[PDB]
């Protein structure tokens, strides 16, 4: 017994329930998902080119960005099209997105008709990235905003400049009478002296100790201004701008308040990350960059930080952002579906961001770890019955023996017997889209076929499947017998007849001493059968004549293995001597009629065959005493 | 989220030794105590006993399916010193058969890639390791490993037909190069690798890190990776994972994956190789996958609640 995973996530092993047990492992199935799985997967198959060079098919994806756009288009849709959207797909929106802002084609830099500087480059990703982190921040302000009602009007201010909504800050702060604020607010679009006179003024507060009589919530719209992210007030009370903020609303306000204007994504990103990491200089203020599903996940940050740090996963989007400004980042820490998803066995979007990465030209992601992505969303389809798209992922494999290994036990294990139109939908499928030799799918209906006992279509999937040897050596052995005994010669004929070409003959082990034997016997009944038809040319009987002779020398060599196969062999042995007998007796010229004798049979020539013709002793016996009777004739006859 | 999909009564009359799947997931085998091993049609959440077969004197420790391209060929080894070959034809289970070898406990029987044709190999308390081979003509031809494991072989294991890396590496015409390996575990503490080369069987490898019996090795399947992996657990609560990212190195290099409380029985991959399943003495069955990094993590614990 071996411990060991099935198909369809079918764990057998000898441990307790999670002697051998059988463990189905499911994933929540709602019927609802199948859709989530198809349409990344074909915008892959659109996006993928095929090479043919090899007898496996190789799937590699088209170097550029139209992926990215066929993704972020797709979620866009998704998010205008219905209600109660999968929490998992609002998160690959969110990723999709960040990818199009980071490499994605921009219609500003379209634009131009000269290559664009470096410098509007990075000025325009920057701009696209500000606008994701608006819109990602834009469901949560909203709520917020709607929250705090009149009353609050400061924190629902301070909630529009985290989101980047200066006017709509300036607007509130305007209709709450707060004339003095919205007329700041209406001056930060641009000015660095501003910032520096706000920051001024928030120093002179606090040496003047008139800072503890202003509303902290008040005295963190003036920091967050300022530029500064946590300001000690003279009541030494610590106001700190990102303490409600989660992770994506902090790295915003890094990257439009702490920075100046031209500041890369990248400077941001590292002036965030020393804003949650312990320093010698001051206490961490920012959170930590959780996945959305740890977002709530209320992690008392208990006394030990730095080691529980190095344990705790990364957004995604974290991942996507280091590689983004460092072109070696480990790769393997943002393919983990961690990262994503509370599921570690949902590779749906780590498998589709290494597709996007390699048109991208990252290629720095080991051939093991790219194997266990392959091989787990595979697994992955396989299970929810897409196991054709198990079979488009395989093929992404660069190794040509791995990739063809992985696509023909897929195919044994899945490939269906019995002709349903879903069947031959997915046979189509894998012949025509994916470019799957049929010669493969003819070889695991074969394997299956043989399993379930059925030797007609193992021997007709053999046929179809090339497969010249396994299938004469299993007609031969198995329905030639059965087929002779039954006297369904076309049924044989239509397979010893399509292995009988000149081109498979030569592939063919001991063709001429069993599979020729059974073909030419059926052609010399077919023969007879035209002869007894059509008054026929002595041509044709001449032909048969030898034919016929030659058959007799065949027969005898016939290897036998079961009683049937004997039967057959005596059945074939009996006719063909009668066959021979008919066409001695038709070879006589009409001119020796003398009324009352049975046609002269000329015996020289029939007894040598008959004596080499394997039949039952019976028979034997009886063709004998007819033999010795007619030759007894013979010699009276001639006296 | 993993959920128990069917329960299988096998109407066994005493403790269950192995519960085997066939290559399609369509049928299950178990072995037991009572000395018999009994087949079931598991489809659609019913089962039916198609087979009660009889022919051992012991318990029988293990069973394997044969590939299915040989039809449907199923191993059983036991306490009583056999191997029996059983074969379904014309929807009848008879002994076609019957290996006696060994001059101990047959323990385990592992059925080697069929590219090889077929080939089983058999682990025995005897400490050595018998390969019998099936040719279709004739009688099976017998080689035995005399003193593989000191004391006795408990497991055994064969590894892909195809090497790791081979189809990557290869300019469209030279044939796989086909190498007859697998993996044993023994009473001498020992996970040993063994080779065919010119028709005899070597030591190719010695994996030295468990300080107690091996009960289990687990051969993981070669799906388009680069690396050989191997699964090995003891009588000294330790699992170990032994890769190797050159087969021409002959490197080994373990990596403990866990340490239990108490011994531990089997080791057994899923056919994808991305997750380990590791049966213990506490009577949990635990699932072990390994991340982007290398880490192996529990990601489920199945107690057998009732």
């Amino acid at each position: 017994f071996r411990v060991g995973w099935g198909p369809n996530w079918t764990l057998v092993h000898n441990g307790d329930k999670l002697k051998v047990h059988m463990e189905k492992l499911s994933l929540e199935q709602k019927s609802r998902e199948l859709q989530s799985y198809l349409m990344p997967l074909e915008i892959e198959l659109k996006n993928s080119s095929v090479d043919r060079s090899a007898q496996c098919p190789h799937f590699k994806p088209n170097a550029g960005v139209a992926a990215i756009h066929d993704y972020a288009g797709w979620v866009r849709n998704l998010s205008n099209e219905a209600g109660e959207l999968e929490a998992v797909v609002k998160q690959w929106g969110l990723t999709w997105t960040l990818c199009e802002s980071l490499w994605g084609q921009l219609k500003e830099l379209e634009a131009s008709l000269d290559e664009p500087n470096e410098y509007v480059r990075n000025l325009e990703r920057r701009k696209a990235f500000s606008h994701w982190l608006a819109h990602t921040a834009e469901e949560r302000i909203e709520e917020e905003v709607s929250l705090y009602g009149p009353e609050r009007h400061v924190e629902a201010v301070f909630s529009f400049l985290t989101g980047g909504r200066i006017s709509d800050a300036c607007r509130l702060a305007q209709k709450s009478g707060d004339h003095r604020l919205s007329l700041l607010l209406s001056q930060m679009v641009g000015s660095q002296e501003m910032r520096e006179l706000i920051s001024l003024q928030l120093v002179d507060w606090n040496k003047l100790q008139v800072d503890h009589y202003i509303q902290e919530e008040r005295l963190r719209v003036f920091c967050l201004l300022s530029g500064t992210p946590v300001w000690r007030s003279s009541d030494n009370r610590s106001i700190n701008v990102c303490s409600q903020l989660d992770w994506k609303r902090t790295l915003a306000v890094h990257l439009w308040y702490m920075l100046p204007p031209t500041a890369t994504i990248a400077q941001a990103l590292r002036l965030y990350e020393r804003a949650f990491q312990e320093h010698e200089e001051g206490e961490p203020y920012a959170c930590y960059p959780l996945p959305p599903y740890l977002e709530d996940c209320s992690i008392s940050l208990g006394d030990e930080p730095s080691a529980k740090f190095s344990s705790l996963q990364r957004d995604v989007c974290v991942h996507l952002l280091k590689l983004y400004s460092e072109r070696q980042y480990d790769l393997c820490q943002l393919l983990d579906p961690s990262s994503v998803t509370p599921d570690p066995l949902d590779y749906r979007l780590s498998w589709h961001l290494w597709m996007v990465l390699q048109a991208l030209n990252y290629t720095h992601l080991s051939e093991h770890r790219q194997g266990t992505l392959h091989a787990s969303y595979a697994a992955q389809l396989e299970n929810v019955g897409l196991w054709e798209w198990a079979i488009f992922v395989l093929l992404h494999i660069p190794h040509p023996h791995i990739r063809e290994a992985g696509v023909r036990e897929l195919l044994n294990r899945q490939c269906v017997v019995r002709e349903s139109p879903e069947s031959l939908a997915k046979e189509n499928f894998l012949i025509h889209r994916l470019c799957v030799p049929a010669q493969w799918v003819h070889e695991a209906k074969a394997i299956r076929s043989r399993r379930d006992g059925d030797r007609h279509k193992e021997a007709l999937y053999l046929l179809k499947g090339h497969q010249w040897n396994p299938c004469h050596k299993l007609v031969t052995r198995h329905l030639a017998a059965d087929a002779v005994i039954n006297e369904n010669y076309r049924y044989l004929q239509s397979f010893l007849g399509e292995l009988s070409n000149p081109e498979h003959c030569k592939h063919i082990q001991d063709w001429e001493t069993a599979g020729k034997v059974y073909l030419d016997y059926i052609r010399v009944i077919d023969m007879l059968n035209l002869i007894q038809q059509d008054e026929s040319s002595g041509c044709e009987l001449e032909k048969l004549h030898t034919k016929v002779m030659s058959l007799c020398k065949w027969v005898e060599l016939i290897h036998c293995y079961t009683a049937k196969d004997r039967l057959a062999q005596s059945e074939m042995a009996k006719r063909v001597a009668n066959i021979l007998r008919v066409v001695l007796s038709l070879q006589q010229p009409p001119e020796s009629m003398s009324d009352s004798s049975e046609p002269r049979v000329p015996l020289r020539l029939l007894a040598p065959h008959i004596g080499r013709l394997p039949m039952p002793e019976d028979y034997a016996l009886e063709e004998l005493r007819g033999l010795t009777q007619s030759y007894l004739r013979e010699l009276i006859c001639d006296s | 989220m993993v959920s128990v999909i069917n329960t299988v009564d096998t109407s066994h009359e005493d403790m269950i030794h192995d519960a085997q799947m066939d290559y399609y997931g369509i049928r299950l085998a178990t072995c037991s105590s009572d000395r018999s091993v009994k087949i079931f049609d598991v489809k659609n959440g019913g089962q039916i006993l198609i087979a009660d077969l009889r022919g051992h004197d012991g318990p029988v420790w293990q069973v394997a399916w044969a590939h299915p391209m040989y039809g449907n060929i199923l191993a059983s080894c036991s306490y009583d010193r056999k191997v029996i070959i059983w074969k379904e034809e014309n929807g009848t289970w008879e002994k076609t058969y019957e290996y006696t070898g060994h001059d101990s406990s047959v323990n385990s029987v592992c059925w080697a890639p069929h590219d090889f044709g077929l080939v089983l190999a058999c682990g025995s308390s005897d400490g050595a390791i018998s390969i019998l081979t099936f040719t279709g003509d004739g009688p099976w031809e017998v080689k035995k490993i005399s003193n593989a494991h000191t004391i006795g072989c408990n497991a055994v294991s064969w590894a892909p037909s195809v090497i790791p890396g081979s189809l990557v590496d290869q300019p469209s015409s030279q044939k796989p190069n086909y190498i007859k390996r697998f993996v044993s575990g023994g009473c001498d503490n020992l996970v040993k690798i063994w080779r065919e080369e010119d028709g005899q069987w070597k030591e190719d490898q010695k994996l030295e890190a468990h300080s107690d019996w091996v009960r289990d090795v687990a051969w993981a399947p070669s799906i388009g990776l680069p690396t050989s992996t191997i699964a090995s657990c003891s009588q000294d609560g330790r699992v170990y994972i032994w890769t190797s990212d050159d087969a021409a190195t002959n490197c080994w290099t373990p990596k403990l994956l866990h340490k239990f409380n108490d011994v531990v029985w089997h080791v057994s991959w899923s056919i994808t190789a991305n997750i380990l399943a590791v049966s213990g003495g506490d009577n949990k069955v635990t699932l072990w996958k390994e991340s982007v990094d290398g880490q192996w993590a529990c990601i489920s614990d199945v107690n057998k609640g009732q």
